[PDB]
């Protein structure tokens, strides 16, 4: 449906931040990973205009730049099944980012963001943004479990060393 | 009820209002992320520093460009530096006063369409304009004719233009300008030992170049006065306290200008694609041209560049008649202030983008408004 | 309602409540068993003193310190001063306060993951955190910026700090502390013949240490008034009743802060690892990194500390630019004082581990809260 | 009558004759003075051990590097070095062979200006000369075309090249190397507790770093098998004979190589500044960097590192057209034996920079010898 549309090669390198800045506890890892899928979705203008202002079109109403619009974007995200057509229109986004040509590279990054600044801390209680978008670039969707896992204790020796 | 403008600087905002002489407010383009933990509970807040505040705070940020080369590349950070200019800066409304934004020749269509689609459908101004930038530096001139050096932070290039018309195949355009200047001198402090890796020095790389480069009158004889390094060194503070000190690099980094091999580009330098231009041109206007050569931007702010370029294009041109160096004083801020002349004036109201004529044309209309 | 922060001091276990301007208990860390035969019949049990009473008791028993190094190392004893915390001397129902440990950077994980686990499986406290040592002690300061020379009894350590910002990559950390010193000044005073062995010694060695060692101002020049041995002496009765006296160790126990050689470990002074943190920091931060140095500590309660680094941070950076050593009168409980104030922060109360989470997470939750 | 070729390595002196295969001697580039008393009567003379008898001696020595991150830092210990290469373990006069000194790109001209004159003026040799690192790797390769990940102990740099002809503009360097890798696996080993402190600590941490670490070629991924840790872990016997283990600090300390923002270090990684080297090249080279690229030097002898960069520039590039990585089995040795070529070559022998055309010309001919 969005056929002839097309992207530039990493365009969101920039946007990425540092491991360092997503290990703050003041870092709301929402509005900076949806800023990442923002930037890394900027269409290429080699795309025709009647395809690119429809997607862009739908952009605006899905992934807002405004942190008031994003934060307002949640609101519905409680009720979905009570907003169908903005909740219908998702699924198109999430088939262009499954078709996505840097999506290994996306997805490696995109469950970076989920470690490092916890932004799955929900784990099935996410809303439907956040849901999706990983669930567009994770087939199988198995992101349910195994952040949460970092081998605590174990000592298969001696005691401390100096 | 006044219009704004403001000029999308590739290295430094610069915006004001109509009729104004000075621009209200000059801040560079810079966004910037914070890079690290931010273990304070109350101070972690405002997630993206731009502007003055991202100047200041230079030490824990990320410090990035929305626009290289000329060309808006980071839409999302375009739209939070004109957020910062209208309400942060200005403080006023955007929906009251007509704007006027500035760009480039030659620059992609799409950094065109997309900046007055991203003018309208977010910031709702009534009406728009984008002028090409060296055609409002003769508006600072008060002259109708002769070429324009505007050789900016992103990109320096020619607009030829006689007294009303311009030539539009003569528009010549180089890439190479001050993040170019700025880029070659970090490459140059090395050999010295001064090692400014990141973005923060890369800042203060520029704040070494503005204070103390010059250009050369002869580049070889006066590169021969640093073999006697006697009296050319002057030293500079950093922000640590540590002092550095720089000899030869301090006029070797301008002449980028005049020999791009310095950078490798294969490319005339600013003299040469000065005369380049002017022979494009048709033979009447040359005699002309040759009179009226404007300095324009902040780049050609450096000290003896009107001194070199009046030899340089003289050893290109015939030598028989004369030439001419429009160097103002002003030459930083002649793209606004000419910006600032145009949209007062009288017979100007009806050469806006209005939103009435916007809705049934879409982002094409500008293409239909002065190229 | 209200929360505990309770410091775990490698020495002394400094404790209260949230919004208290003075911890409510301090007593040292120790616990200790006897050693003797016991042969009354009453006065026998209470096979384990810990604490004040152990304190008073010291000559019976085998002091012996849960903490060595800023690490936990004996389980078993940390439950029993924990324990004596909030019932003995606190008198409070750890399952109904949120408490707010306290550790050092660069400590072991399985200090931090054990002592979660030994909260929440033992005490049943309702939500807990742990805080960096010298990132309480900025909040202390009431200032927001600057690195802090946050030496204990069992670690000394550097936590360089922009305005919210952590660096994480440029946290030093050094062992030498306040029983390094006592240790050292055990086998100083051999040499006046002055020879203090055991446990309880020990403790008596430090009751010399902080009446009478001060740091000197140069070093090599006020050891050569100790050459001309006129009015340095100062003497200490110890409990038994027999004095002692003391002249250059009086002094030179302290420079093991300096020079670490003197108890043989092959580093940097705290001098110097201050500066060695600041030059690790990025070029902008460390003009404002001199101008906030926060002594912290009740290692640097020693007479003289300030204007020492003040005079030795001076030899090493660049003169061109002022230093300054914040200094407080509270420095021995600035950990303390800052962590009561972050506790009681209106923006906090989202900040804690809740056992509600916990029970889903295991212990290396904390690993996900402020690493 | 034969030359000598001496890659003066950042952490390994690497020497021998020109046309041999092998380099001659290996030798860690460490001098140490002793720090400790002496009171043997007959041990105590040579009081600075270099080299390998610095190597064995460890535990009794300030081990220094005379060189980091490229830049040579004390002349006084490096003339000490090279006295140890050519009568302590090559046993020949350095006043009858030639020598051909090795160097890294865009280090500070007196890198380069003293090292020539320690050369002349101490040495005597007759002819030396400096090779950029990377451009001798080609001649290791055999072929005259290709990018060079040359990482080594102090600096990683890359040189594209193309048939004959170099790209001066487009070498990039990075100073994160194998101390950098170094003194983050000193980090990390801290959260397992495992506290290695100083210099004879900060060796026996790159004994663990060689033998052990390998890099992922699927960081996140790889990662979460160490959530599972089953087969993860080795273990290492330390010198005194207690034993460590290591789960996931193993791969996670080379990948400093490419996310720099480990340590801080606000960069992009060798991945990538691979990458936007070849787009700093003109366009018709970029087909054949893509099908040549040189890892070179002992940082990359990695396991895996090979199989990750080719899959990471293929995320990068355009993937219509192939990648190839030209990964030897001796880049450990690739600088050396380039440069135990390149002097044998019968076309060289004018190359030189000969003591007869020093002598009027000074310390700055070799700034007219290859830049
Ligand atoms: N006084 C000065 N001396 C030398 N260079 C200057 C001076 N002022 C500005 N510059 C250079 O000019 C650049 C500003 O150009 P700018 O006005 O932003 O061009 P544009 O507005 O077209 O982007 C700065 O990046 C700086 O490098
Ligand atoms: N007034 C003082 N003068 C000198 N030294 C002191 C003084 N008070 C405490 N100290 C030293 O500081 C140590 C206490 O440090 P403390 O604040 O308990 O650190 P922590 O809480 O990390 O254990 C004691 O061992 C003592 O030697
Ligand atoms: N086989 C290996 N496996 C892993 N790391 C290695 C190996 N060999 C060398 N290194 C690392 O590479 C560095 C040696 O690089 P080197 O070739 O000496 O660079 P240079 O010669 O420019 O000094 C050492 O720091 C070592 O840690
Ligand atoms: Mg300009
Ligand atoms: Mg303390
Ligand atoms: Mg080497």
């Amino acid at each position: 449906p969005f056929s002839g549309l097309k992207f530039k090669q990493n365009s969101f390198l920039s946007t990425v931040p540092s491991v360092t800045n997503m290990h703050s506890m003041h870092f709301d890892a929402r509005e900076t990973f949806l800023g990442v899928i923002r930037k890394a979705l900027e269409p290429d203008t080699s795309t025709p205009f009647p395809v690119r202002r429809a997607f862009d079109g739908l952009r605006a109403e899905i992934l807002p730049n405004d942190t008031i619009k994003s934060a307002a974007l949640k609101a519905q995200c409680s009720d979905i099944d009570k907003h169908p057509e903005l909740k219908a229109k998702m699924e198109t986004l999430k088939e262009v980012i499954t078709h996505h040509p840097q999506k290994e590279k996306l997805a490696e990054i995109a469950l970076q963001f989920a470690r490092e600044a916890g932004l799955t801390r929900l784990k099935g209680e996410t809303d439907y943004v956040l849901s999706n978008v990983l669930d567009g670039l994770i087939g199988d969707g198995s992101w349910r479990a195994g952040p949460a896992y970092e081998s605590y204790l174990n000592k298969p020796g001696v005691d401390r060393v100096i | 009820t006044t219009a704004l403008v403001c000029d999308n600087g590739s290295g430094l905002v610069k915006a004001g209002f109509a009729g104004d002489d000075a621009p209200r407010a000059v801040f560079p383009s810079i966004v910037g992320r914070p890079r690290h933990q931010g273990v304070m509970v109350g101070m972690g807040q405002k997630d993206s520093y731009v502007g003055d505040e991202a100047q200041s705070k230079r030490g824990i940020l990320t410090l990035k460009y929305p626009i290289e080369h000329g060309i808006i590349t980071n839409w999302d950070d375009m739209e939070k530096i004109w957020h910062h200019t209208f309400y942060n800066e200005l403080r006023v409304a955007p929906e009251e006063h007509p704007t006027l934004l500035t760009e480039a020749p030659l620059n992609p269509k799409a950094n065109r369409e997309k900046m007055t689609q991203i003018m309208f459908e977010t910031f709702n101004v009534p009406a728009m304009y984008v002028a090409i930038q060296a055609v409002l530096s003769l508006y600072a001139s008060g002259r109708t004719t002769g070429i324009v050096l505007d050789s900016g932070d992103g990109v320096t290039h020619n607009v030829p233009i006689y007294e009303g018309y311009a030539l539009p195949h003569a528009i010549m355009r180089l890439d190479l300008a001050g993040r170019d200047l700025t880029d070659y001198l970090m490459k140059i402090l090395t050999e010295r030992g001064y090692s400014f890796v990141t973005t923060a020095e890369r800042e203060i790389v520029r704040d070494i170049k503005e204070k103390l480069c010059y250009v050369a009158l002869d580049f070889e004889n006066e590169m021969a006065t640093a073999a006697s390094s006697s009296s050319l060194e002057k030293s500079y503070e950093l922000p640590d306290g540590q002092v550095i000190t720089i000899g030869n690099e301090r006029f070797r980094c301008p002449e980028t200008l005049f020999q791009p091999s310095f950078i490798g580009m294969e490319s005339a330098g600013i003299h040469e694609t000065t005369y380049n231009s002017i022979m494009k041109c048709d033979i009447d206007i040359r005699k002309d041209l040759y009179a009226n050569n404007v300095m324009s931007g902040g780049t050609t702010m450096y000290p003896g560049i009107a001194d070199r370029m009046q030899k340089e294009i003289t050893a290109l041109a015939p030598s028989t008649m004369k030439i001419k160096i429009i160097a103002p004083p002003e030459r930083k801020y002649s793209v606004w202030i000419g910006g600032s002349i145009l949209a007062s004036l009288s017979t100007f109201q009806q050469m806006w983008i209005t939103k009435q004529e916007y809705d049934e044309a879409g982002p094409s209309i500008v293409h239909r408004k002065c190229f």
